[PDB]
């Protein structure tokens, strides 16, 4: 603990370059374990991570079929979302969304998530309280009394407290080994110099999972977090993570610079300096 | 291989208009068409389309079943791969089938439905097709007895994406891309799951001519538009439903028959709320 | 209309003759298509693999474009972006320090 | 697993 599922359903149409397109992807943590494309020759879902691998045959016909449905259902959504905004068919439009459950260290349910966009922008969410909608202007408010009379947020509480718990509560054992072990970040400080009078430090961090961490530059202990060059983090393709953090620096004063990284993989947060 | 297209329908009537585009290589420039029989023939002697083509008025001679190459200087060929294929298909050239749905037109959500399609003029095959979709029409050959040919088009489970209006065509030996004039369209709405309306009479469902009456249809869910059915097999009619002070969203059409009435939102015609029970008048 | 932010960079430290993997992370861009190339001196590399198609809390998208290569002293590596925000491709080179 | 949960506009 603490632990998350997602899943992230990407919707559009592109008149005259191909045909509406549904792709769906699930996580587990910052791990991706399963994908689904319309594009493919014969749709189905399929595995991501080698944990999901030995999962039965009634897994992926049952997830097949859930998937082939939504993507019908999004196809629509689309053309709906043309009358509700008064657009033309011409142009090309984006549906996403994302939805999942978030658990604590004794897997039980801490929070469930479920929010729709449009083109980029809210469209519209359910609520905390998992039994009301949010929604971000007047189309969306059409949708939110559609949902209100079919009752729809009952349904997908009862999904978000109980198949959403107890099948991650299933992955995070399936794939323990990976999913539950934090993998400390290799560290190092790098030194280029800018001008004769001028320096940048540079800290790296590779090779950690989660992608959760955090780096700063400290000058006799006062953060620089204003003078910091933060880079996003990013993925190494090995299912780790890399980040780093620069901060330029005056000739001769490195040694006042310190760099502290903190993640769960590591015992005690790190303090390193360059020499 | 480029995605070549029909705008804005493959299934098109005579006189009308359709526009074929070929995208290759982030574009819609440079391209060759060809049809199913000559395929590695060009048609036009080869002309090379410079932009999308218009076909406009059309006419019975582009029906037919296309694909396109787009222009690939750098290559061994001068040329791409074949495209998918698509079907142009012209309507207006026999008289028009008939449509009718069984059990009806109005389709509980997750059920299904027959659309069958007819006529006494023997059509080879059958042709049925929602309004607006670029989804392709289905087809079915068409099944002779007693003096007509006919065929039956299961739809379903049901859901908003089978809902619509429809029309069905039939086609002869020997011109399989042209199509008859389209039958006479039904609307096909799914109902459900909203939850159903209340109907009521005002001052009641005991009329005697010639006093007035209204029927009401209210709902506890933010419904925009109430529709009043009468079994009698009049069109329904429609409404905006008005908030009341009570919060209750209501329609009152004034005016025998047994009624029902649904409930449907702003843009969403073909999907209404399960229905009200019913009601004597 | 988001335009991409770009990184390139290699899985691991890089190491000239040993085999290793190039990447190109494009992420806070919207909408979707986009087009992404690894160069090799210029020149478009052939067997480049993606991620699938996700996005960020903003909803903008991120792909990741990898290759496997192995680096040496004479060769120069970059990626090559397109995307409907940008008028022009953006190119950016692979810097063993960054 | 994903949600078996039905969400039209
Ligand atoms: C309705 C019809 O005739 N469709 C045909 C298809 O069966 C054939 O595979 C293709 C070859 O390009 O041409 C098209
Ligand atoms: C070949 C054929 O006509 N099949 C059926 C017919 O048996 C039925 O009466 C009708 C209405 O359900 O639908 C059709
Ligand atoms: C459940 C309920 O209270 N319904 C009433 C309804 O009978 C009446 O027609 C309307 C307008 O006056 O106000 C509301």
């Amino acid at each position: 603990g603490s632990h998350s599922m997602r899943y992230f359903y990407t919707a559009m149409s592109r008149p005259g370059r191909g045909e509406p397109r549904f792709i769906a992807v699930g996580y587990v943590d910052d791990t991706q374990f399963v994908r689904f494309d319309s594009d493919a020759a014969s749709p189905r879902m399929a595995p991501r991570a080698p944990w999901i691998e030995q999962e039965g045959p009634e897994y992926w016909d049952g997830e097949t079929r859930n998937m082939k449905a939504s993507a019908q259902t999004y196809r629509e959504n689309l053309r709906t979302a043309l009358r509700y905004y008064n657009q033309s068919e011409a142009g090309s439009h984006i549906i996403q969304v994302m939805y999942g459950c978030d658990v604590g260290p004794d897997g039980r349910l801490l929070r469930g998530h479920d929010q729709s966009a449009y083109d980029g922008k809210d469209y519209i969410a359910l609520n905390e309280d998992l039994s009301s909608w949010t929604a971000a202007d007047t189309a969306a408010q059409i949708t939110q009394r559609k949902w209100e009379a079919a009752r729809v947020a009952e349904q997908l509480r009862a999904y978000l407290e109980g198949l959403c718990v107890e099948w991650l509560r299933r992955y995070l054992e399936n794939g323990k080994e990976t999913l539950q072990r934090a993998d400390p970040p290799k560290t190092h400080v790098t030194h280029h110099p800018i001008s004769d009078h001028e320096a940048t430090l540079r800290c790296w961090a590779l090779g950690f999972y989660p992608a959760e961490i955090t780096l700063t530059w400290q000058r006799d202990g006062e953060d620089q977090t204003q003078d910091t060059e933060l880079v996003e983090t990013r993925p190494a393709g090995d299912r780790t993570f890399q980040k780093w953090a620069a901060v330029v620096v005056p000739s001769g004063e490195e040694q006042r610079y310190t760099c502290h990284v903190q993640h769960e993989g590591l015992p005690k947060p790190l303090t390193l300096r360059w020499e | 291989k480029p995605f070549l297209s029909a705008w804005p329908s493959a299934v098109v009537p005579r006189g009308g208009h359709v526009t074929l585009r070929c995208h290759y290589r982030h574009r819609f420039n440079n391209f060759m068409l060809y049809k199913e029989d000559r395929i590695h023939i060009p048609i036009f002697h080869g002309r090379i389309f410079q932009e999308s083509f218009n076909m406009s008025p059309v006419t019975t001679a582009h029906a037919g079943n296309y694909t396109c190459r787009g222009s690939h200087p750098h290559s061994p060929t001068g040329w791409s791969a074949p495209s998918n294929p698509v079907v142009i298909m012209v309507t207006g050239n026999h008289r028009k089938p008939s449509l009718l749905a069984h059990p009806g037109p109005l389709v509980k959500s997750g059920e299904r439905v027959i659309l069958q399609c007819w006529s006494d003029i023997m059509f080879e095959h059958f042709f049925l097709h929602k309004e607006g979709i670029s989804k392709d029409p289905s087809r079915l050959v068409g099944q002779i007895h007693d003096g007509v040919s006919k065929a039956n088009f299961s739809i379903g489970p049901m859901m908003l994406a089978l809902a619509g209006t429809y029309r069905c065509y039939g086609s002869v030996t020997h011109t399989p891309y042209q199509l008859s004039a389209p039958s006479d369209p039904l609307d096909i709405v799914v109902t459900g799951p909203y939850e159903k309306p209340s109907l009521s009479a005002q001052p009641g469902p005991k009329v005697q001519a010639g006093e007035s009456v209204t029927l009401s249809c209210s709902s506890r869910s933010s419904y925009d538009m109430y529709h009043l059915s009468r079994e009698g097999g009049a069109h329904e009619r429609r409404l905006p439903a008005v908030r009341k002070v009570n919060r209750t969203f209501q329609a009152d059409f004034p005016l025998g028959g047994t009624y029902r009435c649904f409930g449907s939102f702003r843009h969403s015609p073909y999907e209404w709320s399960d229905p009200s029970d019913p009601l004597l008048v | 209309q988001r335009t991409p932010k770009i990184q390139v960079y290699s899985r691991h430290p890089a190491e000239n003759g040993k085999s290793n993997f190039l990447n190109c992370y494009v992420s806070g861009f919207h909408p979707s298509d986009i087009e992404v190339d690894l160069l090799k001196n210029g020149e478009r590399i052939e067997k480049v693999e993606h991620s699938d198609l996700s996005f960020s809390k903003d909803w903008s998208f991120y792909l990741l474009y990898y290759t496997e290569f192995t680096p040496t002293e004479k060769d120069e590596y970059a990626c090559r972006v397109n995307h409907v925000t940008l008028s022009q491709p953006k190119i950016v080179k692979w810097d063993r320090d960054m | 697993l994903s949600s078996p949960v039905t969400k039209s506009f």
